RNA sequence: UGACGGAGCCAGCGAGUCUAACCUUGGCCGAGAGGUCUUGGUAAAAACUCCGUCGGGG
């Protein structure tokens, strides 16, 4: 419909108005009438792309927060030409506290493009890290399995890491785009580049980014957005929401 | 349980156990001639191509413990002795042999000459501590005394 | 009595006049652009011997390592091993900021006056 | 060239010498110096040497090369009451 | 129970408890045995006073000792203290004083920190 | 008396229902007050021991 004008004159005025002359990404916001229920936690769904890629992950700085001991953790994953020359750099928990502190953050948060961590010890990062993360979801921390190998009740933690597999999440989770689910209606999700790709390449990214929240089964990924969607409205991190999908 | 094995500017240190590469030794400008072990082990020669000599310990890259400045001539095997520990004895390019005392490493204790034309290999005979064999690139394998004057080969 | 070998001094990659004393992992460092972990990965991807140096590893790869460097794109290398008039205004919108005030109060009056 | 004396051997003694011709060979001086083994390698040799006679362990012949190359060659080596039962 | 005896030890905040029992001979700190004191270089000044005593001397007793606060030199300092101390209570009370005298006057003979601790006092001109 | 990371472990004085930022892009609700969510920018134990990798200023 018109959502390919909408994409016209946003991308038009970006590379024109001087104040959207550095705001690359691009954000879909989603307002529904009711309001779904789960609050806000720090632990961001990701959502497939399943015809276009948004980014490879050999061009973006990638920050592992891993265990404390950190040994196996930093050495398999240095030394498997998997992840050789894909991790930017892995820092334990305990000297990630230890070391970056104060006003460090900020050149942390302005060097690194993105974070990610294993579910062992993400639930103690915002402590350590910082609240300049957690002003919106442009660096909040990603999510890494480390070993493929669950733990039982009452069972000893057997530790493993398999580059291959940790290897195919940073290529499942850069590839395509996140959601967090919030309190209210209005959530955002960043589909799409300004120069990454082009208007058709967005359109479909959006298409499947509906597609995925409003689906009906599929509840513990993608059942979060229920009834109908009211509206979503296209904008950059500065620009104003455009309309589209009225009803 | 070890021996030294020479190349381009790095002596490295292998294993009997292992058989691979335990150390290397990478602080040298030109090219590493010879590397002898001493009699006790610890300490080992690095003859360079540069002109001046230098011996540290076994074991340690890091710790280069001595840098004797020979002649400007390339020396070709620098040899610590058998029975004594404390001698070290260099040859060059420069057609003289030189016995170090280690703990004057300045001055040659015997500046062993008489020598026609590139001494490359030079040994100890177990027997007597006085008697050096050397041996130049022309024939004539000198026998010298150490203990006499050590000009002139016996 | 013969033996049959296979050294040079200081060289140049793309306006880089980098010696040959040093092994080439510490020795593309002084490159501009270049860093220092940056290196090893570009040395085994080019397939040469890290602790070794410059002065051998002939010309014919010497050349072939540089045009790895130089379009680091195409070769699935990662590219994130690489990298006022505002100030006088400021103050000087600030300097008779200051000399008004010390016209306003009735007492600064007194610098070098 | 290069000599060891008295380590665990059939003969007594043995002396090695490298020939440039990619050949090692062992002469024992009680057999008036003759030649009784001799490896062969592919370039010339430049380096030879034995490990020495008290190894008490796997023993080395290390051998190194014109061409940049080290070959080597190696000659390796219930209950507590039940006892009182 | 088995007979025990226990002493303290005191650097400029490190203070050291020694128990001393009866037993295999074995000897311990915060766990650890001694052949893991972690200044690296002071670990001879634990031994001390097992060396001027003798090794047969700790060949049937037991020694654990806890330590808390201080650095590193004062902590190290604190266990020979209590070790020696520990040492000479146990012979005093359970064993032969006259080898207690023969092991307080080795450690005397020697130094005197390893059996009371001098305080650093201040003093004013 | 260097740089780079990786381990090792040691303190004492502290603990008022008291503990502690600013600016901005929007959406929804509200008669307003404002509330809720969204987004981006700005500021904010060491020593020591040990293990390896390393050998003039704009």
């Amino acid at each position: 419909g018109l959502a390919e004008k909408a994409l016209k004159a946003l991308i038009l005025q970006c590379e024109e108005n001087p104040s959207l002359k550095n705001d690359k990404d691009i954000h879909i916001i989603i307002n529904t009438g009711k309001k779904m229920g789960i609050n806000r936690d720090n632990i961001p769904r990701i959502i497939p792309l399943t015809k276009y890629k948004l980014f490879k992950p050999r061009d973006l700085n990638i920050l592992l927060i891993t265990k404390d001991p950190s040994a196996l953790y930093r050495e398999t994953l240095t030394k498997d030409e998997h992840t050789s020359e894909l991790f930017k750099e892995i820092i334990s928990v305990k000297n990630l506290r230890r070391r970056f502190k104060g006003s460090k953050l900020t050149q942390l948060y302005k060097d690194f493009d993105l974070v990610v961590a294993d579910y062992r010890v993400h639930h103690l990062l915002p402590e350590v890290l910082g609240s300049r993360f957690y002003h919106g979801s442009k660096k909040l921390p990603y999510m890494i399995r480390m070993s493929k190998e669950v733990k039982l009740k009452r069972q000893q933690m057997v530790e493993k890491c398999d580059p291959i597999y940790v290897r195919a999440q940073l290529r499942s989770i850069c590839k395509n785009t996140s959601y967090i689910p919030n309190n209210d209606n209005c959530l955002s999700v960043r589909v799409g580049y300004i120069q990454k790709h082009s208007i058709p390449e967005i359109l479909q990214n959006i298409q499947d980014t509906i597609n995925f929240l409003t689906d009906k089964s599929k509840r513990p990924q993608g059942g979060v957005i229920k009834g109908g969607i009211i509206s979503i409205f296209v904008k950059t991190s500065n620009s104003t929401s455009l309309p589209i999908y009225q009803f | 349980h070890d021996f030294a094995v020479t190349s381009s500017t790095r002596v490295q240190i292998f294993s009997s156990r292992t058989r691979q590469v335990i150390k290397t030794f990478s602080r040298f400008k030109d090219v590493v001639y010879s590397a002898s072990f001493r009699s006790d082990g610890k300490l080992l020669c690095a003859g360079d191509a540069t002109g001046l000599v230098s011996v540290y310990d076994s074991y340690n890259p890091r710790t280069i413990l001595l840098s004797i400045n020979a002649s400007t001539h390339p020396t070709h095997v620098t040899k610590f002795h058998t029975q004594d520990n404390k001698i070290l004895a260099t040859a060059s390019d420069d057609r003289v042999t030189r016995l170090w005392d280690i703990s004057n490493a300045y001055e040659p204790q015997l500046e062993l000459t008489g020598a026609t034309d590139y001494v490359r290999t030079l040994s100890f005979i177990p027997a007597a501590p006085h008697l050096v064999a050397t041996g130049s690139y022309d024939g004539l394998i000198r026998l010298y005394d150490t203990r006499s004057s050590g000009s002139t080969p016996i | 009595s013969l033996v049959v070998q296979e050294f040079q001094h200081i060289l140049r990659l793309l306006n880089t006049n980098v010696d040959g004393n040093i092994k080439i992992v510490y020795a593309l460092t002084t490159i501009k652009g270049v860093g220092r972990r940056y290196s090893n990965l570009v040395c085994k991807k080019a397939d040469v011997d890290l602790h070794k140096r410059a002065g051998e590893l002939t010309q014919e790869e010497l050349e072939r390592i540089v045009q790895i460097m130089q379009n680091p794109t195409h070769y699935k290398i990662p590219a994130w091993f690489l990298n006022h008039t505002l100030a006088n205004n400021v103050e000087s919108k600030l300097r008779d900021d200051l000399e008004r005030l010390k016209k306003i109060r009735x007492x600064x009056x007194x610098x070098x006056x | 060239l290069d000599y060891v004396e008295n380590f665990d051997s059939p003969m007594q003694s043995a002396l090695i010498a490298s020939s440039l011709d990619g050949h090692v060979k062992v002469f024992d001086p009680l057999d008036n110096f003759q030649v009784k083994f001799g490896w062969k390698f592919s370039g010339p040799v430049l380096s030879c040497a034995v490990s020495p006679s008290t190894a008490q362990g796997n023993r080395h012949l290390v051998a190194g090369l014109s061409s940049g190359l080290l070959a080597i060659r190696t000659k390796k080596k219930k209950s507590n009451n039940f006892q009182r039962m | 129970a088995v007979p025990s005896v226990q002493t303290f030890g005191k650097k400029k905040s490190a203070t050291a408890v020694a128990h001393v029992k009866a037993g295999k001979g074995l000897i311990k700190v915060n766990g650890s045995p001694i052949t893991l004191v972690e200044p690296e270089i002071l670990r001879f000044k634990v031994y001390e006073p097992l060396l001027l005593v003798g090794l047969d001397k700790f060949s049937n007793i037991d020694i654990r000792v806890r330590v808390t606060g201080g650095g590193h030199v004062s902590q190290v300092y604190a266990i020979r203290q209590a070790i020696a101390k520990g040492l000479v209570a146990y012979h005093q009370k359970y064993v032969d004083e006259q080898s207690k005298n023969e092991l307080k006057k080795a450690f005397t003979s020697y130094d005197r920190t390893l059996l009371i601790a001098d305080s650093r006092r201040p003093e004013p001109k």
